């Protein structure tokens, strides 16, 4: 799903890629809901009548309840498509992300794995990177990330990057380290650890 | 009062196969026909077929042709929907919704929708998850700012859900969506955010509750020197 950065207020115009035949909006966690069909039903301040060239939906101005996805249903020999989805964030003031490391607990220690994890806490915009270096060497494909959906409150995103080594790998060496690059850092965060300290 | 009623969760293994049930209230089910959508983890909608509350006469989409049946009850207004020979990439939630009264001119669109049905498609078993502490140190500690949590870890199937003292604790709060690894088992962490003058005389536990499993665990995190 696609993503488009706005305010609360603002004109927005998303195109369907006559094969037409409705707009859904879908909130997440929850099931699409109608918004208009060929019926020609839908006043309000979502209209399909943009132009006679492309299949269009206008929000005449974003509401604080309208922040969701928005896909379009098509027909190809009674055969129907969904078009991708254009997801609205909210737009907001560029924060930096907070950062926080946790070696793995001596329980976990006690049955031969051991996860290190990396918090980048209430950033803004949604894209960051992190990268794990043990003893200075950089690391891909033994650490899995995951991401918060846009607070309802601060309008921020959270991240976890959580790196997976044996017991017997992890015991093996002694720095770890997490290096975070975002919009909102003039240089780069590096969050690190000694194990056994 | 117009709703559609889906049947609840399920897990399958791969060559099984999984039945559905959509029972429609409020509107006459013989006077609309009745479609089925499903949409896998972080991906788009997939239309899997419709049927005709009227007639009972069927339109299933090529790919799903000879593996999906659909049928209707016209006495009890409940509409079925079967998917054989499973395999993982079936995992979804599964949707059915009225679609169009019993000339494609004016198609009125899908306005009712169910609930959905999540079917998860797995060769591993049931697992109730392993509840690590993430201690609050000096390496999450910055200014009076000290992040905590629970590591819950390798289990099967979803969903778990985490709570901090109780429910008293609601703010700060940053339970992870779950990630699946290639051992099947799902793994997530349940992050808090505190005041670090706090961590000497306030009691911080995850309360990590997993039905499938039928696991509960209450741990207490404490903090932990460098």
């Amino acid at each position: 799903p696609s993503t488009l950065s706005a305010s609360v207020g603002d004109r927005v115009t998303i195109t369907c890629r006559n094969t037409w035949l409705a707009w859904y909006q879908q909130k997440p966690g929850k099931a699409p809901n109608l918004l208009i069909s060929k019926a020609s039903s839908l006043p309000s301040r979502f209209s399909g009548s943009g132009s006679g060239t492309e299949f269009t939906l206008t929000i005449s101005s974003l509401q604080p309840d309208d922040f969701a996805t928005y896909f379009c249903q098509q027909y190809n020999s009674y055969l129907y498509t969904f078009g991708q989805g254009t997801k609205v964030e909210i737009r907001r003031t560029v924060a930096a992300p907070s950062v926080f490391i946790f070696p793995p607990s001596d329980e976990q220690l006690k049955s031969g794995t051991a996860s290190v994890v990396c918090l980048l806490n209430n950033f803004y915009p949604r894209e960051a990177k992190v990268q794990w270096k043990v003893d200075n060497a950089l690391q891909s494909g033994n650490s899995q990330e995951s991401v918060t959906e846009q607070d309802s409150k601060d309008s921020t995103y959270s991240l976890s990057s959580t790196l997976t080594l044996s017991k017997a790998d992890y015991e093996k060496h002694k720095v770890y380290a997490c290096e975070v690059t975002h919009q909102g850092l003039s240089s780069p965060v590096t969050k690190s650890f000694n194990r056994g300290e | 009062q117009v709703q559609l009623v889906q049947s609840g969760a399920e897990v399958k293994k791969p060559g099984a196969s999984v039945r559905v049930s959509c029972k429609a209230s409020g509107y006459t089910f013989t006077s609309y026909g009745i479609s089925w959508v499903r949409q896998a983890p972080g991906q788009g909608l997939e239309w899997m077929g419709w049927i005709s509350g009227y007639d009972g006469n069927t339109n299933y989409a090529q790919k799903l042709q000879g593996r999906v049946t659909m049928t209707t009850d016209t006495s009890t207004s409940t509409a079925y929907m079967e998917l054989r020979s499973l395999r993982s990439d079936d995992t979804a939630v599964y949707y059915c919704a009225r679609d169009g009264p019993q000339q494609v001119y004016y198609y009125y669109g899908m306005d009712v929708w169910g609930q959905g049905t999540t079917v998860t498609v797995s060769s591993a078993s049931t697992k109730g998850p392993s509840v690590f502490p993430l201690a609050p140190s000096s390496k999450s500690t910055s200014g009076g700012t000290a992040a905590l949590g629970c590591l819950v870890k390798d289990y099967f199937p979803e969903p778990v859900t985490v709570s901090w003292n109780s429910g008293a604790l609601t703010s700060g709060v940053h339970t992870f969506p779950a990630v699946l690894q290639s051992s099947g088992l799902y793994s997530l962490s349940s992050v808090v955010t505190v005041p670090s003058s706090s961590l000497g005389t306030q009691t911080y536990i995850c309360n990590v509750n997993h039905k499938p499993s039928n696991t509960k665990v209450d741990k207490k995190v404490e903090p932990k020197s460098c």
